[PDB]
């Protein structure tokens, strides 16, 4: 609450009443970056731990659900990310190419090339 | 994001963070001092005793929190798009709170385009200016006499202290 | 009352009810549960928002849900089908055998038997092994701290005992798996099944399972302790029985709650110990006894934590015990089955006193021969004996004896060694190694000693030896 | 100033130890942290910026220095001990003083094994070198065997006299409490036993050899000290004297 | 509403009652919450009241209702609990409930002055033979009673009280002594057994068991030794005897701690914050041999700790140590070596012992320690064999096996027995056998001198001789 | 000025005055406190609101409650009229002979004297005590600091102390029972009555006490320490005297301050200490000193928490101590008594010259021999004796004696060591040890030098035996 929502970019209008924005439940802005820790302003019935996208093409997962604000880890940057960007759910927590024909094949954690063996044999994806 | 505006006071943080909020939403549409005057008349009809706990019960249960400003002070058309960050104020606990966002507001709502000061031996020298020690010399233009060593004092101090901390 | 979750930061749903605020251990059932994620009110924060402690996981949560308080504790069936059935904390089989649904349920807030309702003695109790009915012969009603080596027949061992118990007093047991390895508890299941101990032609086997498994949250690991706890209560009293207690590990359940402790952000005693280790331990603790209408003695798989003792959670441990079982893989070592570390094992409430004076006293014959004998094990260590006096040879050899005939066959493991156990009823236990104090039969073999069960035996095994 | 002014300055921080308990505390009351050992950690910072304002600094700056001695008095010996450790990543050596030869009397009491100076020659005479180099290491070798088996009693004869020259030297590099010297003086003493007159002495008596002998070359030798002294370094006119005075000297303090 | 005498529960769920309101609350009041549940009003904070609950909060839901009970908190105090286990709020939870002290006492009522007081020279007996010989003392010595868990340590007490029976039993009108039995955290079966022995002792009569099993909200349990000790100082100043057992304050300790550190509020030096020292000086200090207006009172506190480890190097304990006017190690060691009683005596010690009991005993016990010090010292010749034989003997005559205790003059008597190596005419294992005889012998016959050496409080030439004579026979002839 | 109790959290007593905020140290009296509840101004904490400390009873407080100002910081009454009283902390008797009635009060918080009327340098008082003057020679005025543990005989010693010096004693002492034990000071008013030093024909007498003990709150506590140095100060300077200022036990004010830092809101500094530690230290202790004014001869009972020195709280102490008595629990342990730890006690002054350097060299070969012999104790711990190195023999045995030859009953404490003790003067001793340096003795029994005073006295214990 405390400083944010003394943060004004709600409060700044939520005087007048006037808002409308985010979800701030399927979406969120950026209430702090630092740390590849967005708070993110809003977000409540995000999906808990969530991989989320940023407005910065980034995801990050909404892992803890706090009352205002989502605690997201930003699976990356934080230069990119600013403060009020728009962290848009893709509604999903993770799942992770799956399939048997990762067999010859090196990936970033997601479960995708980083072997630059372009992409791997995964069709299916599984949580 | 909003854009950040302080009309003298100006206090950053802990309410100060909240006042320059309506500070810059209600300074646009200039609703402000219509708020102010507004805000003014609801310090008192909400600091009391009819209520000690009617208007600011914040607890005895929640149901205060759920409504009761958002519905009795809504139930006024006193605040009316300004009366919604109270209804904030009135979940979000903080309406004890709230002496100190007016204060911060008509200490900012006043003196909001003017100056205070208080040199040495004066005290009552506190008002709300544009320009400062021509101003504070008009108030040597009370009268000369009656300042700059009453009230507060150049008796044991500044001057009487002084011959003393040389020791 | 009904909550929403207002947040989810783990499983510490933090779920603002909308209504009041039952009392603390409610347990809630969170609507939009396809698995009853009760949450167990944790604090009444205020806001009639709780701090909860989420039984379920947290696994892509909306959040302000509904929920529905269950408006009192977590419920679990309880009375005689939890005998051969394996269930989770919420009471629920993982058994994966159907439902139990023994008849009433529970808060597992049952609670302390009072100061009216305790036996002001307990005494005594016996096992069937002779190992223990001599030298640390249970009490009922008793909690025992178990030490020993991964199933040095460990499990068999302690089987054996549902087996001997199950029977003797009419008892039965409980079974926390304790943070059960599952795999080890899918594994488990198959020996008792195997042993027949778990029947399946009887879930009124001698043991009621509860399997709170390291996958589960540590709160649900802490807690399936009471739910059981809870159970054994029921058949004490309620079944009149002699429950068992199984704690296994009370120190992977320590951990379990430790870590809920901390997490709760709650300041947990000293080096992470919980803050409350003692009274969650005494709150639970308590529970058990001799009441009047039966006995929950426990029977407590303890992993003495980093082997150190002093060390909060069994320094106050010691004060829940009574006997204590170290179980001696040099024992086992020794091929004797059983595999007890005998002077090791205890009772300190073996007391001429308390026991016969006479049962101690021989019980206490029997240490003063082993134990010296020990030191001459050491002098027979040093030149090998042919260094001792001819007596001291014997009582060697009454020791050995003695040794042999702590061994006792397995009778749950007839079948599976081809070693085919007894009971030993206690007199001929005390008498027993007495006699072979006595020192007549000092002459006779000494596998005659090996693995039998009360002392004729031995002397039936000595003859047709010879 | 003084160094940029030339001047060589000494500081003797006596004690930094303190001063961080201070510092913490401030920062404490502040809020402003309690770092590993409850310091918050740019105490080092602190000093790192404090101290290498000591330095020796080229002629524009008047050649001159700020010298710093800065001093740690330990609680028992803690020196991995944080500030100990930073104080030491800055520090080019440690001068640990050893408490168990206090007691002993030995004071100054040294650990000399614990003293360290990376720097070693460009810190002094020639005079000194050319006694001192060899002594550090007769010292050393003595520790030795009574060290690779740690014992005071000896492994080989050979040495049963380099202990003895090792001992003597132990009476030697003593300083007497509530006392200094100048460099010509110390390596008058220094030569006698580096070149040896005097383990043809008992130890204990060695120290008692050089207030005569010390009075006698302050006496005497004061010429040829008038040497060593402009030398900075034994001459051959010194240790000619030397040789000879350290001999005849020795046997007239003895006989 | 009153919002300011009572309060509605503002947060609970560390189970510590935020109330909002209770105000015109004083400070240090006992409050009451709805639930039947106690409380302290410990923070009056600007805003709301901590309290601390005297009970537990799934007993509670919010918002509750706290009612001031307009009362300090108050323990009874008085004479009807002796005969009672009792909750520390003085519910004699043996399930005799009310029957209880009638009189209460603000548990606040500290340690009288210098001048209120003057010392112990109350010979204080156990019938411990140890004890009454070897750590002599008055009666308002705080004495440490330290050993591990029922290593007998328990039994000691036993045996403690069981002497006091007969004199309690008697008119003892200096032993007539209330046995303040602070129980702490000490699972209600144990208890349960412990009390029947008492029972069967009954000198329950005599005595307050203020009776903290193991369970238990703790900071009841906590309040319960100073509820104790406002009951104990009731007697003591009522110019009787008290006996506190503060059995022991280890788990009192822990509980506070426990309660500390969630009541958010520091800890140091084993976790612990320091006023478990104020704990244990505010509780203790309180404990006194009084002056002459206060019938010479005494209070005798007899603080337990049952150790663990023997780490006295633990703050606690060096706290307790320099608080107590000694301590009393027992070694379980010992007692594993069946020692019984298996005490480190090396350890246990009177600093303070000296001219507070039993001059009869000294003119042979202080002599003893001495021996048995030389005795351990040569842990060869004769002269330290002598020691050797006569020590083992020394050995098996401070033992004294668990359930059993005596009233001085025996005791006396039966070193003596072994001081004039009576006992090194024999050799350890015929010993008890011959007290038993011997003891049997005196009773009968030298009842006379029994009687008279209880009464001489002070060997008189005359008793030993006839004791002499009377040993020396029954010795002689009688070599087992 | 009044404040209305705010919050009462303990005797940490949040004052708002909202009548001004009267200075940091403004000493305050409650209003609807009768019974005179001092509370101190910590903080001028913002909101007209002090954090104050009450250093009593928190009865009856309701959070509004007038306080009133008592318009300076604390004073109380400093004058002759307090020997032989004992005063608390608040000026008022608990010698219980009436008010401690004086002519003048003072402020009791003050100035630490300049550096320029302080005299620069000291001299060596003398016990009595061979280890003592000898080891650590102490000087009169000089802030001695006993460390030792727990009852550890200290105690006892310093009362032995009292014994020794106090009576000699030309100007008057000053007992400042800090966290002293209402018993030890009633033992020592009696023994004091019975001194008759404490006459009572003498509110003049020979000691004052002043007590501020362990029952009290630690406000209180942590203040009597400046209330006796306020006093002292006051006779010492002001009325000239030697001062001899017995502290008994400063640590327990130390602790006093700690005990509140947390509650002061403040980190308590390592292991809950305090940040200002030390500037506790220094403002009490640079107060206290021997001036041109007089000496105040300081004596500070340190309890070693733990006995644990490297402890900060004695690690600062070291620092200023003129002496540092340090008492060897571990010599306690053997019995001995003198129990101290002399490589650890010092002098600064224990440095040749000064004490004249003899008598100092006289030790230094003991210290020395004792260090050595020391060194050896990991060695022999193993290794006992028999491939090391004769001369070390010599001097194990001859340390042995030395050792024993510290030693010395107890004199007062007859009723303590049965023994009488012993005192010795400066020549037995010096030459008692030298004259074990001298190994005059070494065929004389070793444990003889036990418990002596006198070297002569203690030969002549070698000899009844032989």
């Amino acid at each position: 609450k405390t400083g944010t929502a003394e943060v004004s970019s709600i409060l700044e209008e939520r005087i007048l009443g006037a808002d409308t924005s985010v979800d701030l439940e399927e979406t969120g802005r950026v209430l702090s970056i630092g740390d590849g820790i967005a708070r993110v302003h809003g977000l409540r019935n995000v999906q808990a731990e969530e991989m989320v996208e940023f407005s910065s093409g980034l995801k990050g997962m909404s892992l803890n659900l706090e009352p205002d604000n989502v605690g997201v880890v930003v699976f990356g940057n934080d230069k990119l990310i600013k403060e009020g960007d728009i962290v848009k759910r893709t509604g999903a927590i993770v799942d992770v190419p799956v399939g048997e024909e990762l067999l010859g094949r090196v990936v970033d954690a997601l479960g995708n090339a980083i072997d630059g063996k372009g992409p791997i044999g995964s069709k299916a994806r599984r949580r | 994001f909003a854009k950040l505006v302080r009309p003298p006071v100006q206090i950053y943080g802990i309410e100060g963070r909240y006042a320059t909020a309506l500070y810059s939403a209600a300074s646009k549409q200039n609703k402000l001092e219509q708020v102010e005057k507004e805000l003014l008349r609801v310090g008192q009809i909400l600091k009391e005793p009819k209520m000690a706990a009617s208007l600011l019960n914040p607890y005895v249960k929640r149901s205060v929190k759920v409504k009761s400003l958002s519905d009795m002070t809504a139930k006024e058309k006193f605040s009316p798009l300004t009366s919604n960050l109270i209804n904030l104020l009135a979940e979000n606990g903080r309406l004890t709170n709230t002496p100190a966002v007016i204060s911060a507001f008509s200490t900012m709502m006043s003196v909001h385009r003017g100056e205070v000061p208080c040199t040495v031996t004066t005290a009552s020298a506190l008002d709300e200016t544009t320009l400062t020690e021509l101003k504070t010399v008009l108030k040597s233009f009370l009268s000369k006499g009656q300042v700059l060593k009453l009230e507060v004092k150049i008796d044991p101090s500044i001057m009487g202290g002084m011959i003393v901390r040389i020791g | 009352t009904t909550g929403r979750i207002v947040a989810v930061i783990g499983a510490v749903v933090d779920v603002q009810f909308d209504e009041g605020l039952p009392p603390i251990l409610n347990a809630l059932e969170v609507q939009g549960r396809e698995t009853r994620l009760v949450l167990e009110v944790a604090q009444h924060l205020g806001e009639s928002t709780v701090r909860t402690i989420a039984m379920d996981g947290t696994e892509g949560l909306v959040r302000g849900q509904k929920v529905l308080d269950s408006g009192a504790p977590i419920r679990i069936p309880v009375g005689p089908e939890t005998l051969g059935r394996i269930m989770n904390v919420i009471g629920e089989p993982i058994d994966e055998r159907g439902p139990i649904k023994t008849k009433q349920f529970a808060a597992i807030h049952a609670e302390a038997p009072e100061f009216v309702e305790m036996s002001v003695e307990q005494e005594i109790l016996v096992t069937g092994i002779k190992v223990v009915d001599l030298l640390a012969p249970y009490a009922k009603g008793g909690k025992i701290g178990l030490f020993g080596g991964a199933g040095v027949g460990k499990t068999v061992l302690i089987m054996e005992l549902i087996n001997n118990v199950a029977k003797a007093h009419g008892g039965y047991s409980v079974f926390a798996g304790v943070g059960e390895r599952t795999r080890e508890g899918n594994d488990l299941y198959h020996e008792m099944i195997e042993s027949g101990v778990i029947n399946l032609k009887d879930a009124t086997s001698k043991v009621a399972l509860v399997y709170g498994q390291m996958n589960e949250p540590p709160g649900a690991r802490a807690r399936v302790a009471l739910t059981g706890l809870t159970v054994a209560e029921y058949f004490r009293d309620q079944e009149g029985q002699d429950v068992l207690l199984f704690i296994d590990n009370i120190f992977r359940f320590t951990q379990a709650g430790s870590e809920v402790s901390a997490l709760l952000g709650r300041i947990p005693s000293a080096v992470g110990y919980q803050p409350t280790l003692a009274t969650d331990m005494g709150t639970m603790q308590e529970r058990i006894t001799t009441t009047k209408k039966g006995s929950i003695t426990s029977v407590q798989a303890i992993y003495v934590p980093a082997d150190d003792l002093t060390d909060p959670a069994p320094a106050t441990t010691f004060a829940h015990l009574d006997a204590t079982t170290v179980l001696s893989r040099a024992i086992a070592e020794l091929g004797i089955y059983p595999a007890v570390d005998p002077l090791d094992s205890t009772s300190r409430i073996m007391d001429p006193n308390i026991v016969g004076s006479e049962h101690y006293d021989v019980a206490r014959g029997v240490q003063k021969i082993l134990q010296d004998y020990k030191s001459l094990q050491d002098i027979i260590a040093i030149l090998g004996m042919d260094e001792l006096s001819e007596e001291d040879k014997l009582t060697v050899s009454r020791a050995r004896k003695i040794q042999r005939f702590l061994s006792q066959p397995f009778q749950v493991a007839e079948v599976f060694t081809g070693h085919l156990g007894k009971l030993v009823p206690l007199k001929e236990t005390i008498k027993g190694f007495q006699q072979i104090l006595a020192g007549e039969y000092d002459h006779l073999p000494e596998q005659a000693f090996y693995m039998v069960g009360p002392i004729e035996e031995a002397v039936a095994k000595a003859d047709k030896l010879a | 100033y003084f160094r940029d002014n030339g001047k060589h300055a000494l500081i003797i921080y006596d004690d930094l130890s303190k001063q961080a308990v201070a510092y913490r505390q401030m920062s404490l009351l502040l809020r402003r942290p309690p770092g590993r050992e409850a310091y918050p950690g740019d105490v080092f910072y602190l000093h790192s910026r404090l101290l290498e304002r000591a330095a020796k600094m080229n002629d524009a700056f008047g050649g001159g220095s700020l010298t710093a001695l800065p001093v740690i008095e330990t609680q028992a010996g803690d020196v991995s001990a944080y500030i100990p450790t930073n104080v030491i990543s800055i520090t080019d050596g440690q001068i640990f003083l050893e408490t168990e030869l206090f007691y002993k009397g030995i004071r100054p009491a040294i650990n000399v094994g614990l003293s360290v100076s990376r720097v070693g020659s460009a810190a002094q005479t020639r005079a000194m070198k050319q006694v001192a180099g060899t002594m550090k290491l007769e010292l050393a070798q003595y520790r030795e065997v009574a060290a690779f088996a740690q014992f005071g009693s000896d492994l080989d004869a050979a040495t049963q006299q380099l202990l003895s020259r090792g001992v003597r030297l132990t009476e030697l590099l003593k300083q007497g409490q509530y006392s200094p010297m100048a460099i010509e003086e110390q390596v008058a003493v220094i030569y006698a036993g580096v070149r040896g007159y005097l383990d043809k002495l008992e130890p204990s008596k060695i120290t008692k050899f050089e207030n005569a002998f010390l009075s006698h070359v302050i006496s005497q030798h004061q010429a040829l000290l008038g040497k060593i002294r402009t030398d900075g370094k034994i001459s051959e006119e010194s240790d000619a004297k030397l040789k000879e005075i350290v001999t005849n000297f020795l046997a007239g303090f003895e006989a | 509403v009153d919002l300011e005498e009572t309060g509605r529960v503002l947060s609970i769920g560390d189970g510590i009652a935020r109330v909002h309101g209770l105000r015109n609350v004083q400070a240090e009041e006992m409050v009451e919450f709805s639930s039947g549940l106690k409380g302290m009003s410990l923070n009056l904070e600007p805003d709301n009241v901590g309290v601390v609950v005297f009970g537990n909060d799934k007993l509670i839901k919010e918002g509750d209702i706290v009612k001031r009970t307009g009362a300090i908190v108050d323990v009874p105090v008085g004479e009807e609990l002796l005969g009672r286990v009792v909750d520390a709020l003085g519910n004699a939870i043996d399930g005799k409930g009310p029957i209880g002290s009638k009189a209460r006492r603000r548990v606040g009522l500290k340690a009288p002055g210098i001048i209120p007081r003057i010392s112990v020279r109350e010979p204080m007996q156990t019938g411990i033979k140890a004890v009454d010989s070897l750590v002599p003392i008055g009666r308002g010595q705080r004495e440490l009673i330290i050993g591990d868990r029922q290593t007998g340590k328990t039994s000691i007490a036993i045996d403690t009280i069981i002497n006091q029976k007969r004199f309690n039993d008697g008119t003892d009108e200096k032993k007539k002594l209330y046995c303040i039995y602070v129980a702490i955290g000490q699972k209600r079966s144990t208890v349960a057994q412990l009390v029947k022995r008492l029972t069967d002792a009954d000198a329950m009569k005599y005595t307050i068991v203020v009776s903290a099993t193991a369970s238990d909200a703790a900071p009841l349990q906590y309040l319960a030794p100073y509820s104790g000790c406002s009951m104990g100082e009731y007697f003591r100043d009522n110019g009787k005897h008290a006996l506190i057992i503060y059995d022991d304050l280890s788990k009192q300790a822990v509980a506070y701690r426990q309660m500390s550190l969630l009541l958010r509020r520091p800890p140091g030096r084993e976790a612990y914050p320091g006023d478990v020292f104020y704990l244990h000086s505010r509780l203790l200090e309180r404990a006194a041999k009084m002056n002459d207006a206060f019938g010479g009172g005494s209070l005798t506190a007899l603080p337990v700790i049952e150790t663990q480890a023997g780490d006295v190097s633990a703050y606690i304990p060096t706290n307790v140590i320099s608080i107590t006017d000694g301590q009393i190690f027992l070694e379980t060691e010992l007692f594993y070596k069946g020692i019984r009683p298996a005490i480190n005596v090396g350890l246990s010690v009177s600093r303070v012992g000296s001219a507070a009991q039993t001059r009869a005993m000294k003119q042979v016990a202080g002599t003893m320690k001495l021996e048995l010090a030389q005795y351990r010292e040569v842990a060869l010749d004769a002269a330290t064999q002598q020691l050797l034989s006569r020590g083992v003997r020394l050995t098996e005559l401070l033992k004294q096996g668990q359930y059993s205790p005596m009233a001085i003059e025996e005791q006396v008597a039966v070193i003596y027995a072994g001081v004039r190596g009576y006992l090194d005419k024999l050799e350890p294992s015929k010993i008890t056998k011959f007290e038993n005889a011997f003891l049997s012998h005196v009773i009968s016959q030298h009842q006379a001198l029994l009687g008279k050496i209880r009464t001489d409080g002070k060997i008189s030439e005359e008793s030993d001789a006839k004791l002499k004579e009377i040993v020396t026979n029954f010795l002689a002839g009688f070599e087992a």
